[PDB]
């Protein structure tokens, strides 16, 4: 027999998981983590610091 | 004063029925009447007190206006208002 | 605002001193004046004139305690005693006369204490009262059981380090305090200057330390 | 030209009607004398002015007549009112004790009147040494106001007798350690008379210092006296009454505090919080809610004491009164200690509240409910408000 | 995997950056004027109603 | 806010079923702290972290109360979400679970608030609930809730006239302003401290933790180890170190030498507990010393780190009072000398002590590694010695953590059985809590 | 001069008032700081929230430069 608890356990425990798993793999990049949104703005300032670098040497 | 101090009154009115009841024994939907006229005594007693928030606020710069202490007019819409907030 | 990267506010400094607020257009202060007795037992470059200043007010202290306990032991008295008046009078009086004079004697006893060390490190900070309290707690404080000769200095003392704190270092660290007009360092701000300070009719252990806090009278 | 009085004339014809109607009354035989009760609450509305203070005094008086019963009690609150109501308006000494007086002598003689069973002589008991307390503080205010009158030769209230007069207005208000007049009165007298003694004189003597009163001198000792000593006294005394009693000397310091670093708004809001909760203390019969005083008397967070306790420490830390300050929140931490008793004798037990027999079924049901919902007053209290 | 990319899509959609701005200002906005407001109550004078000095702008009648 | 009012007014509603309807009460009140847990993963699917420090604010007029959500308040609040329903697991009476939902409003209230006025307001409401709550008539100590009691008044009655002399002198206690004005930042720093280092245990204001901590039901416990103390923390992290940075910089000698008499004293006393719940409940003083001094440090990422081992610690150590209620509620003590041999006779009880001993001694694989790992590297970058004393006192941890599983789980066999699934799935969330921060923690 | 300081407040506030973005550019990513020469850049809170923004950008951009750095070492 069902104990009284477990329906709603399941439910509520099982939607808060899928929910964090639907936030970490469904958000957008950069609306997750603030370093995908860094990521190719340091790319790029690499690219022309590193060429820089090249002619300060 | 404040937008919501009617419905802030009627659930006084209602949290106050219930304890009438309590307080005599009798379970909290008992006696429906009573919880309807706490209901609008709260409702009107609370819209009173709204009012006099902003009366009081009339009265605090009406005096400090006239004591000499004169204040901008982007800062007397603070005070002169009867402000629904 | 909040980041897990740092604390914004943390390196976010001025890089000059500030002018001082203009709070009112009148800035002098109104008060009612100080009594000359209180004037002159300020003062503490005569360290004996100083004791003498002070130490009848803790004096007082043990008057009240003792006439406290006279009378609560001339209540209990019974008649074939009472009735005898000198010595109910030698009793009372002797039960009163000890509360005042070893009162008196710690009083002068600390304020000796503290102007001297006072003078002998020729500045005023917070050793002199811990010396002070001290020297007066361990004269409270012998002949009696141990946890007491130690108990007794920290408690005179403690009670020498919260009156420097909250009497004396307190009020001058907030001397710039403004409860009206602009706020201090934040003129920008706009807040409207006031024709005076705000005039509050206060009790005598209520008194503004700086001339711009507020005037006091009626 | 008199047409600028007939709110006295009005006052005096009520008096004459109403003294001649409950003689009627009683020659009938009545046993009951609701219709008396509503004629005096009449009375009490048709004779007050339009200021705030006066009607919260009325207000205040009408909703406690509904305690009284007999038809001299009515009466004796009435002329302990007309003192109440014209003392908040005295600008002198001379109707400064008469209005006094008149209230000394009305508390005195409903003392002796009310008492009932085996307490009948611990309340005249009382009531005596109360008399015989107020008969020497009475005579030390007209020596001063002799001496006064001699040096000014007019009625104003300037100069250093003014600190006897402060005295007197003390000792009134129950302050210590000139408080055991109070402490006695609260273990013997009735639970209706307790109630009319901790609101409406101190509202009606508090106004007279916020309209008239200035001195040049300060209360702080007696701030330390009343603070230190309530606090202890109601951590140290076992019964009921004489805690409430050394409470109600803790909450006069707290008052005190507030008259003292100026700011009459933040002594207003407390006492008005106050008087409600006393409203509600003093008609319980359901015991749960004696709970609800103790959290709203310790100045527990939500509840509306802790707003009338935090604006009387926000503007003494304002005006920088430290001492003062800090000794007032080491007697609010002790505070706790006692009202938690409170609170571990009446939640913490099982409920029984007993029927009514003989009708009046749980007669001041409305009151304590309606005074119970000070959980619902916070919202407005936050704001500028009281001034 | 297509359920992740239109989720993704739904983010996208229902986020608005300049209603997050105006939000922001609003708040800074009320918070100030309750700072403004309650900065020109605190000059709150205080003595007994019958000092004439300190109140005497205030249109007072007396009955006496 | 219109969500929140609901919430709060479906919650309250359990009063009014009649209680010869046991299981609609269960349910009801299982559920009432479900839906918050919803909506709060909710508030994380939400949130923009490219976007600004502070999100989804709402300012209630001239009421003080403002709300706002920044990384950490969001954390604390899906880990007390999380916590409370577990608690509703462990009631059985209506009177709980009021007790229980009036916390949990007034935690989730106190944990976004922005207003310091407000922050005193919902925090130190649920003073009288506590004391209720630790005090109960046959089975709780009531010297132990006059202890918890008193000492929160004493540090709360410090701080309200600071509270007051800054609002006072700018005009406002939001701390979007108080962080923008000139303050004297001693007098103030001094009430912060004196509130913050009573709900954080730091020596010498922590004798009521051993003792309250203890008292407590399984469901206090759990509250008020895992969610309560964390409160001192994010008030260090939000109105302390923003307002009064000078103070902040100035008592770093003071509150690094409280750090670390607290971390070492306290682990030095936990090694002569006989008590199982009281070696549980001093453990927890070192690692909130550990929690401060990171917070303190603001050197590398110093929020980051502090807010991880905060959130490490309240997945952990409330499982390790769930496994000490269980054995005290199926075996009706606490003492170590009437426990031996668990493992043969309660199995997968004595594999979940064993994994959460493992996870509360910082071993990897567990969110706890990565916690003290990262909190270390923020004190490393002020000094190394700081460091080193944290490191090389880490056998004195794992000497109590050892002797207790020792001593309690092998031997003799005597004590209860093993455990059923309802203490299963009150303990199992916390266990999928600690595998996935512990192993894959960020994306 | 306190006047000059109240005249640039209500200048910051109006600007900051009637501000807008739009097109894939976030507000509080900002592309540039303002440049003051305020003593105490707290004194105006708009402009401190705004380079507090810009400041945590280059914080999250540099630790991104040492990551693709270390990746470009290791190969
Ligand atoms: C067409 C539709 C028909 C109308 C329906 C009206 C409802 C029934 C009212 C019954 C009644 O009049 O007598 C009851 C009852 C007397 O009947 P009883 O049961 O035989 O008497 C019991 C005792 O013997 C009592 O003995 P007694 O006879 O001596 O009692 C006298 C009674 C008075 O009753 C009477 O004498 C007659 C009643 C009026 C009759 C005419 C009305 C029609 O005493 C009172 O004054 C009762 C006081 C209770 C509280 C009243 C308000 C207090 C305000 C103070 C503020 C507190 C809250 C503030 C919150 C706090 C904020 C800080 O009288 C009352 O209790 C009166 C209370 C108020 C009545 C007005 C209700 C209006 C509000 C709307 C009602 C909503 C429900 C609608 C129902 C339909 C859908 C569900
Ligand atoms: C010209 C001036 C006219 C007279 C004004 C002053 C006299 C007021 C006396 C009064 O209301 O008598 C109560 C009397 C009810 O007494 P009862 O029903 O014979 O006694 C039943 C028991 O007391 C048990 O019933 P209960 O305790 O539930 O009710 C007691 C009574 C009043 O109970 C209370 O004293 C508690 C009510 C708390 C509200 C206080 C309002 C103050 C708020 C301040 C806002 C500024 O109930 C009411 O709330 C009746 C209010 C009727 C209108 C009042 C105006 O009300 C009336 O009969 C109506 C009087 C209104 C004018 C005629
Ligand atoms: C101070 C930063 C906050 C970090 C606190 C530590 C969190 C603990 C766990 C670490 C997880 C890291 C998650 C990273 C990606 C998630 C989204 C994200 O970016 O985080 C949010 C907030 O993250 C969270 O809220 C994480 C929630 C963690 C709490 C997990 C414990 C509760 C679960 C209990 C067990 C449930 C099991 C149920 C299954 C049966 C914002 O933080 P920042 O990126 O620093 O914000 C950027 C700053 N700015 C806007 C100014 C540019
Ligand atoms: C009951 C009526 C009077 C209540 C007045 C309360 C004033 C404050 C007292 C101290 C605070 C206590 C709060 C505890 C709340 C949780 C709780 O236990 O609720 C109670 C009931 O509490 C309530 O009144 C809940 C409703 C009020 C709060 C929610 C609505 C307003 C927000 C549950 O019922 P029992 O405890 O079984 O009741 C038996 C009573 N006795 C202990 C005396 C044996
Ligand atoms: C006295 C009353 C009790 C104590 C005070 C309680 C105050 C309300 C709780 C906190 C309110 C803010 C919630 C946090 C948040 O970010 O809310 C925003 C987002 O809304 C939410 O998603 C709120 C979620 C609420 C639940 C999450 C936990 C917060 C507190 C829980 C209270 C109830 C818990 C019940 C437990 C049984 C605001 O949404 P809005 O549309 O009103 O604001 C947008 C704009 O500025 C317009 O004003
Ligand atoms: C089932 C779990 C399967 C693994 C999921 C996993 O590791 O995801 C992590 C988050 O954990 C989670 O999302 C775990 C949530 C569910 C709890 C455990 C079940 C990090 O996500 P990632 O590194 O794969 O994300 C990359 C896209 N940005
Ligand atoms: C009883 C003792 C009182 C006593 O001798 O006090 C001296 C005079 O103060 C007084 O007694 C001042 C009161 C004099 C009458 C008014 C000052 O005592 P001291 O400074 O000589 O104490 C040296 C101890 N270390
Ligand atoms: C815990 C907190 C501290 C508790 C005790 C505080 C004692 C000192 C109180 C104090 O200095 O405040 C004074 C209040 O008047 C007074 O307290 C006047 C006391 C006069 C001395 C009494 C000497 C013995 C008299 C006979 C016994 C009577 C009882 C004495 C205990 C005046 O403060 P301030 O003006 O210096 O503040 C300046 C800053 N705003
Ligand atoms: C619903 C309650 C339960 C029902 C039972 C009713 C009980 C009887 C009635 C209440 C008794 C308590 C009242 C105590 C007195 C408080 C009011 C005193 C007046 C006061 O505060 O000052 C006025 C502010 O008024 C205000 O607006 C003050 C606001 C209210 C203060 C009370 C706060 C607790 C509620 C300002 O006077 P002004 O500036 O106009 O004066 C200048 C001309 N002289
Ligand atoms: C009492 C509640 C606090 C509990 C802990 C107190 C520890 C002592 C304070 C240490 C402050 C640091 C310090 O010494 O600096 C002082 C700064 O002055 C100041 O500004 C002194 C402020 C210190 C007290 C602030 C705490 C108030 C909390 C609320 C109290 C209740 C209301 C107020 C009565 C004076 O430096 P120095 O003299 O050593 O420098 C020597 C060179 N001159």
């Amino acid at each position: 027999k069902t104990l009284w608890w477990e329906p709603y356990w399941y439910a509520g425990f099982g939607g808060m998981g899928v929910g964090v798993y639907l936030i970490y793999h469904a958000k957008p990049l950069e609306a997750l983590d603030i370093k995908y949104w860094a990521a190719p703005r340091a790319a790029k300032e690499l690219e022309t610091e590193m060429r820089m670098l090249d002619k300060l040497n | 004063g404040w937008a919501y101090s009617g419905e802030w009154g009627m659930l006084a009115g209602f949290c106050f029925g219930t304890l009438k009841n309590v307080q005599e024994g009798k379970a909290w939907f008992r006696r429906p009447y009573i919880h309807g006229a706490g209901m609008i005594a709260g409702y009107y007693l609370f819209k009173a007190a709204a009012d006099w928030e902003d009366e009081a606020l009339k009265r605090i710069i009406t005096r400090y206006e006239r004591k000499g202490y004169a204040i901008p007019e982007d800062r007397k819409e603070l005070f002169a208002a009867n402000q629904y907030k | 605002v909040f980041s897990g990267a740092f604390n914004t506010p943390s390196s976010t400094t001025a890089r000059e001193p500030y002018a001082k607020t203009k709070s009112s257009e009148a800035e002098y202060g109104v008060d009612t004046p100080v009594p000359a007795s209180a004037l002159k037992a300020a003062d503490k470059h005569d360290a004996l004139a100083y004791a003498v200043a002070n130490a009848p007010l803790i004096g007082l202290a043990g008057l009240a305690a003792g006439a406290q306990e006279a009378y609560m032991t001339f209540e209990r008295l019974p008649p074939t005693l009472s009735r005898q008046h000198f010595k109910q009078a030698q009793l009372l009086l002797g039960i009163i006369g000890k509360k005042t004079a070893y009162a008196t004697l710690l009083g002068a006893v600390f304020s000796f204490t503290d102007a001297t060390v006072e003078n002998m490190r020729g500045k005023h900070d917070m050793t002199s009262g811990m010396v002070a309290g001290a020297v007066t707690g361990f004269l409270f404080g012998m002949g009696r059981p141990m946890p007491q000769p130690v108990a007794w200095p920290l408690a005179f003392a403690g009670a020498a380090v919260a009156a420097d704190f909250i009497g004396e270092l307190m009020p001058k660290y907030m001397k710039d305090y403004r409860i009206y007009g602009p706020v201090v360092h934040r003129e920008n701000w706009g807040d409207p200057v006031p024709p005076r300070p705000p005039i509050l009719d206060t009790g005598a252990a209520v008194r503004p330390s700086d001339p711009g806090q507020f005037w006091r009278g009626y | 030209a008199a047409a600028a009085a007939m709110i006295e004339l009005d006052l005096c014809f009520g008096l004459l009607l109403l003294i001649l109607f409950g003689l009627l009354s009683l020659r009938n035989g009545h046993v009951s004398l609701a219709h008396i009760r509503f004629i005096c609450q009449c009375w009490l509305v048709m004779i007050t002015p339009l200021e705030v203070q006066d009607f919260a005094l009325c207000i205040l008086t009408v909703v406690l007549l509904q305690s009284f019963h007999s038809f001299e009690a009515l009466l004796f609150l009435l002329l302990a009112y007309i003192g109440q109501l014209y003392m908040m308006h005295s600008c002198n000494l001379v109707s400064f004790y008469v209005c006094l007086e008149a209230q000394t002598l009305c508390v005195v003689v409903l003392c002796g009147l009310l008492a009932r069973g085996a307490s009948t002589s611990f309340s005249v008991e009382a009531a005596l040494k109360f008399l015989l307390l107020s008969a020497m503080v009475s005579g030390m205010a007209l020596f001063w106001f002799s001496a006064m009158y001699q040096r000014t030769g007019s009625l104003d209230m300037v100069g250093q007798e003014t600190f006897w007069i402060l005295l007197v207005m003390l000792f009134k208000l129950g302050v210590a350690p000139m408080h055991m007049w109070s402490v006695d009165l609260y273990g013997s007298i009735p639970k209706s008379l307790l109630l009319y003694l901790s609101t409406a004189p101190k509202l009606s003597l508090f106004t007279f210092w916020a309209s008239s009163w200035h001195h040049d001198f300060s209360v702080g000792v007696f701030i330390l006296f009343s603070m230190f000593i309530g606090s202890i006294g109601a951590y140290g005394q076992p019964a009921l009454r004489s805690l409430f009693a050394y409470s109600t000397i803790n909450e006069i310091g707290l008052l005190l505090l507030a008259v003292e670093t100026a700011g009459f708004h933040t002594l207003y809001q407390h006492l008005g919080i106050y008087i409600i909760t006393q409203l509600l203390l003093w008609n319980l019969t359901d015991k749960r809610l004696f709970a609800l005083c103790a959290v709203s008397l310790a100045g527990l967070p939500p509840f509306a004491g802790f707003f009338g306790k935090a604006w009387i420490f926000w503007h003494a830390m304002s005006v920088q009164a430290f001492s003062l300050l800090a000794a007032a929140l080491f007697c609010t931490l002790l505070s706790l200690v006692y009202y938690l008793r409170v609170i571990r004798l009446f939640w913490t037990a099982p409920v029984h509240t007993a029927a009514s027999f003989t009708g009046a079924p749980n007669q001041t049901t409305l009151t304590s409910a309606c005074a119970v919902a000070l959980a619902f007053a916070p919202v407005m209290l936050v704001k500028p408000f009281v001034i | 995997a297509y359920i992740l990319d239109f989720l993704s899509y739904m983010w996208e959609k229902n986020n608005d950056d300049s209603a997050s701005y105006k939000e922001w200002q609003d708040f800074l906005d009320v918070a100030e004027k309750d700072r403004r407001r309650d900065r020109i109550i605190a000059w709150r004078e205080r003595t007994m109603y019958d000092d004439y000095a300190a109140n005497a702008e205030e249109p007072i009648i007396y009955k006496r | 806010m219109f969500i929140s009012v609901l919430l709060i007014l479906f919650a309250l509603c359990v009063t009014l079923i009649p209680e010869a309807h046991y299981h609609m009460v269960r349910v009801w009140s299982f559920v009432a702290t479900i839906i918050p847990m919803w909506v709060v993963t909710w508030m994380w699917w939400n949130f923009d972290a490219s976007g600004h420090g502070l999100q989804m604010l709402v300012i209630l007029g001239r009421s003080h109360l403002a709300f706002g959500i920044d990384g950490v308040a969001l954390s604390l609040m899906l880990l007390t979400t999380v916590l409370f329903p577990i608690c509703m697991m462990l009631l059985r009476t209506v009177a709980g679970f009021m007790t229980f939902i009036l916390l949990e409003v007034l935690v989730l209230s106190a944990l976004c608030v922005l207003d310091l006025l407000g922050f005193y307001i919902l925090f130190e409401a649920s003073l009288i609930l506590l004391f209720l709550l630790i005090g109960r008539a046959p089975y709780g100590s009531l010297e132990a809730a006059y202890k918890i009691v008193l000492y929160t008044m004493a540090g709360s009655l410090v701080l309200l006239p600071t509270l007051f002399m800054i609002y006072s002198e700018c005009g406002t206690t939001n701390v979007l302003y108080m962080t923008c004005a000139y303050n004297h930042q001693t007098v103030l720093g001094w009430g912060l401290l004196a509130v913050l280092a009573v709900k954080i245990p730091l020596m010498p204001v922590h004798l009521w933790l051993p003792e309250a901590h203890v008292a407590a039901p399984t469901a206090g416990s759990v509250l008020l180890a895992g969610v309560l103390l964390k409160l001192g923390g994010i008030g260090f992290l939000r109105f302390m170190l923003p307002v009064v940075p000078e103070f902040c910089v100035s008592v770093f000698p003071l509150v690094s030498t409280l750090c670390l008499v607290s971390f070492l004293f306290s682990t030095l006393s936990t090694l002569r507990q006989i008590d199982l719940k009281k070696i549980v409940a001093y453990s927890s003083i070192a690692h909130m010393s550990m929690v401060t001094l990171a917070i303190f440090s603001q050197s590398e990422f110093s929020a980051y780190s502090s807010s991880f081992l905060m959130i490490a610690h309240g997945l952990i150590s409330p499982a390790l009072f769930l496994i000490v209620g269980i054995l005290y509620d199926r075996a009706h003590t606490k003492f170590i000398l009437y426990f031996s041999g668990l493992g043969a006779s309660m199995p997968i009880g004595s594999t979940l002590f064993f994994l959460f001993t493992l996870g509360n001694l910082a071993f990897p694989l567990f969110p706890n590694f990565i916690a003290e790992v990262l909190c270390m590297v923020s004190i490393f970058a002020v000094h190394e010695l700081l460091a080193y004393v944290f490191c090389v006192c880490q056998v004195l941890g794992a000497a109590y953590g050892f002797w207790a599983f020792n001593r309690v789980v092998h031997g003799l066999p005597r004590g209860p059985a093993d455990v059923t699934r309802t203490e299963f799935h009150t303990v199992l969330p916390l266990l999928i809590g600690a595998v996935w921060l512990g192993i894959k923690p960020m994306a | 001069s306190v006047e000059e300081r109240q005249s640039f407040h209500d200048k910051v506030n109006d600007v900051f008032k009637n501000l807008t973005g739009e097109a894939g550019k976030r507000w509080a990513r900002p592309d540039e700081p303002i440049l003051h020469t305020l003593n105490d850049e707290k004194e105006e809170p708009h402009i401190f929230f705004h380079n507090t923004n810009y400041r945590t950008s280059r914080k999250y951009i540099n630790v991104e430069k040492t990551k693709i750095l270390r990746e470009q070492a290791l190969e």
